[PDB]
RNA sequence: UUGAGCCUUGAUGUGUAGGAUAGGUGGGAGGCUUUGAAGUGUGGACGCCAGUCUGCAUGGAGCCGACCUUGAAAUACCACC
């Protein structure tokens, strides 16, 4: 519908992405959630992309 | 096309301005000597020049914020004086949004509806209200102060440069707007066509002598 | 007159040997003058780009012939060091603001990185005429000492202009032509050395020895 | 002898002009036009490259100079006439303000030691030591008087201050993305004069402003941008 | 007839502030001039209109340069563009 993909690229530098949804037309802002990275295997924060 | 119209409050009936001698000059040769005026309920006064002889500044000391080495502007009885600088910019700040700025101005509308429709009614949608007043672009900063005197109803407008950033469909609503306005309006436009077909009083400021009055402006330049 | 007939005795036309170059260098002896002859490189880059530009010094192993007034301004151990290197200048901004403002200027710049001084002193009469040491050039560099000696050694300078073209001094008439066969050697390689690597295109297009006083000819 | 490409940009709910396609190139002026509050000033504020579009379609040519006039035309009261003329060259401009940190450093460090010595070369290299001079025969050639040079742009009308905003971005490049809305000099004599200027000068510029009349004198192609 | 590229030569290109319509790199301050000059009158062309400019003999042999406000020096000179 009007939920839309994005995904959420880590930053600990490694390519590593959990990919979600989420509505545009409420909050146009980008999504910052602390998630685990399996290849550093730490939490680090995922910064919106794509 | 937005739909802008302006009405009164209370519509002064004698006459509006009073000035004696004005000789305002900054840093240099005074821009005016005296300027003797009176507006007499209407007269929509079409400030005029070429640019840099003073015409922004005149209207600033009109309204009484530079004070000038005059004797005073004598504003009428029961004047409610609507201001439309030409720069805008300290009022779109400290990030207020769509909605919340508009909201203040009014003084017995309801908070929710009735400033919906005055600012919706000049082209905002739904989800245009909930974003910051500061990014606003260029005419729709302009249309705000249209609609801020919707719900003010001033009875005395200024309105220094209001065709500036319009899109020439904004242009023939606010020239329709102010075709039927009741009241009195001292505006300074640059072209010819607003000027020309909205009602006129002309003034224009070379130095130094103020020419005062030629009628339509389409005789003011045909006296030429 | 010598204007108007070295025009048709040379012509522009062939392109010379370097053996010959120099033989008909010496050749005219018409302008009686120290007569420091030169050669204008044109390096094959693209000026218009940061990254290309060109901008070094290097030591010609016979000198320039000439030794600069090279002021040290550098405070502290490198005026007491480079006071026996020959300098007219010490470390301060004494030679700077009333001894530079009032004064005509010197040879070269000796830098001291101790000292931020010097940077400003100069300004738009000391920098604007390029006289200041670029800090990769050597002309302002940790130590005060051993510039000093390489300074007076001939060490020659070279930028490109706007259109990217190289052209400093190599020698005088008084040298012997072999002497600036390598002056003229030690440029080319060092250049060649110092070459760019966003350098596209063949680097080295036109090589033309010329006279102060006299006309240039082509060399390759 | 390069040209621009597309991008695509959205600030918020229903974006703006999804999936824009075109190119701008050769010496034709494209007049861009479009409705209040839709593109136009951020469509072309995208091409500028210093801010960057949402879908990312990128529009690249890092080799030529861009020079661009805007909206805020009194976004400076406080920096010199001078100043503004010059900053209109944006890598001098900031090599110069790290460089003016000479005066205002009463220490110096070693790792500023070739520092100086760094930014002061590429000085040179762009010779800014003619940038206030050079500016200031440019200032004076679009109308600006010398007495005003080095006052504070507070102090300016701004029917003038286009004068100099404009004399900003004339500064040696091969297009312009012009905000131009002669909204101040409407002089018609300053209009004619700004028709003169930009007619006679070879580039390929873009235009934006409302004025049905001067987009007939100066642009030759058309980019309205109003549906979609 | 008209566009586009290439070679060759010659011309060509300030305000701020001056003796002057000085493009950039700085090698240098002595070249230039009678392989006919300073100035004189005589004509193109160009010209943010003062001037560059070169066919012109006669007149016939001194002009330039350094200095000087300048961000920068100078058709004083040649070359590489
Ligand atoms: N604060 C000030 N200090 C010094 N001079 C000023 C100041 N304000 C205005 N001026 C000068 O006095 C004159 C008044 O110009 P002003 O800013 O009032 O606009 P204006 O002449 O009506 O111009 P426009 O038609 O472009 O809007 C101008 O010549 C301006 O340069
Ligand atoms: N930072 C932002 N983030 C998200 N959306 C924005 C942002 N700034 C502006 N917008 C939206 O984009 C619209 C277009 O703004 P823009 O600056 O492009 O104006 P414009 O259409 O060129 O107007 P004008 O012709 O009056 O100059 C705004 O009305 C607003 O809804
Ligand atoms: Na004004
Ligand atoms: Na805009």
């Amino acid at each position: 519908g009007i939920r839309e993909k994005i995904k959420l690229v880590s930053s600990a530098g490694t390519g590593h992405f959990y990919t979600t949804t989420k509505n545009k037309r409420t909050k146009p802002e980008k999504l910052e959630l602390k998630k685990f990275d399996p290849v550093v295997r730490q939490h680090v924060i995922y910064k919106e992309a794509k | 096309n937005p739909f802008i119209r302006f009405e009164q409050d209370k519509k002064l009936f004698r006459n509006a301005l009073e000035v004696e001698g004005l000789t305002k000059g900054f840093d240099n040769g005074p821009l005016f000597k005296n300027l003797n005026l009176l507006l007499e309920v209407g007269e929509k006064l079409a400030v005029l020049g070429t640019n840099g002889v003073g015409k922004s500044t005149l209207l600033k000391t009109l309204v009484g914020d530079l004070q000038p080495d005059s004797g005073t502007v004598k504003w009428s009885e029961n004047a409610r004086i609507g201001y439309y600088a030409q720069d805008h910019e300290y009022e779109f700040e400290n990030d207020l949004t769509v909605f919340e700025w508009m909201s203040q101005w009014k003084q017995e509308g309801d908070d929710e509806q009735a400033v919906r429709s005055i600012l919706g009614r000049l082209l905002f949608s739904q989800d245009d209200i909930k974003k910051p007043a500061k990014v606003l672009s260029g005419g729709e900063k302009g249309r705000m102060l249209f609609g801020k005197l919707m719900m003010q109803k001033p009875n005395i407008l200024i309105m220094d440069q209001p065709t500036n950033h319009l899109d020439m469909e904004s242009i023939e609503s606010l020239n329709m707007a102010l075709e039927l306005y009741q009241g009195t309006l001292i505006f300074v436009s640059h072209d010819r066509e607003f000027v020309s077909s909205l009602a006129t009083r002309i003034l224009e400021i070379t130095p130094e002598r103020v020419i005062d009055f030629s009628g339509n402006y389409e005789d003011y330049l045909r006296s030429k | 007159k010598r204007m108007r007939v070295i025009r048709e005795k040379v012509d522009a036309t062939k392109q010379y040997d370097i053996n010959e170059a120099i033989a008909l260098l010496k050749e005219l002896a018409t302008a009686k003058f120290v007569e420091s002859v030169d050669v204008a490189v044109n390096l094959g880059i693209d000026a218009r780009k940061s990254d290309q530009n060109v901008r070094g010094a290097t030591v010609l192993p016979h000198g320039t012939g000439r030794s600069v007034r090279v002021a040290v301004f550098t405070q502290g151990a490198n005026a007491e060091a480079a006071k026996a290197a020959g300098a007219e200048l010490v470390g301060m901004e004494d030679l700077a603001d009333q001894i530079k403002k009032g004064e005509m200027n010197f040879d070269v710049v000796i830098a001291s990185p101790d000292a931020m001084r010097v940077v400003g002193q100069l300004g738009q009469v000391l920098g604007p005429r390029g006289l200041m040491p670029n800090p990769k050039v050597g002309t302002v560099t940790p130590n005060v000492a051993e510039a000093v000696k390489n300074a007076k050694a001939g060490q020659v300078r070279y930028r490109n202009d706007k259109n990217g073209i190289i052209h400093t001094t190599i020698g005088k008439v008084d040298f012997d032509a072999d002497k600036l066969k390598e002056n003229l050697e030690a440029l080319l390689v060092a250049l060649k050395k110092a070459k760019p690597t966003q350098a596209k295109g063949v680097y080295i297009k036109k090589v033309s020895i010329s006279t102060t006083m006299g006309a240039g000819v082509a060399v390759d | 002898m390069l040209v621009s490409s597309n991008v695509t940009m959205q600030f918020g709910s229903k974006p703006l002009f999804e999936n824009i396609s075109v190119k701008f190139g050769g010496g034709n002026r494209y007049g861009l036009i479009g409705a209040n509050g839709s593109g136009k000033s951020t469509f072309m504020k995208i091409l500028g490259g210093d801010l960057e579009p949402t879908l990312g379609n990128v529009s690249l040519d890092p080799n030529e100079r861009i020079g661009k006039l805007r909206q805020d035309q009194f976004a400076f009261e406080e920096f010199t006439v001078l100043d503004t003329v010059i900053m209109g060259h944006k890598e001098l401009w900031e090599v110069k303000q790290e460089r003016d940190r000479i005066y205002a450093l009463p220490e110096m460090s070693e790792e500023d030691g070739y520092k100086v010595a760094d930014l002061e070369v590429k000085y040179g290299e762009m010779d800014g030591y003619s940038a206030e001079a050079r500016a200031g025969e440019l200032l004076l050639g679009v109308g600006i008087p010398v007495e005003q040079h080095y006052g504070p742009m507070s102090e300016v009308a701004p029917g003038w201050k286009l004068r100099v905003l404009l004399a900003q971005a004339l500064f040696a490049d091969p297009d312009i993305l012009l905000l131009d809305q002669p909204t101040n000099n409407l002089d018609i004599d300053t209009i004619r004069w700004l028709e003169q200027v930009l007619n006679e000068r070879d580039s390929t510029m873009i235009i934006i402003s409302h004025d049905r009349h001067f987009l007939n004198m100066v642009c030759t192609h058309m980019a309205d941008l109003d549906y979609g």
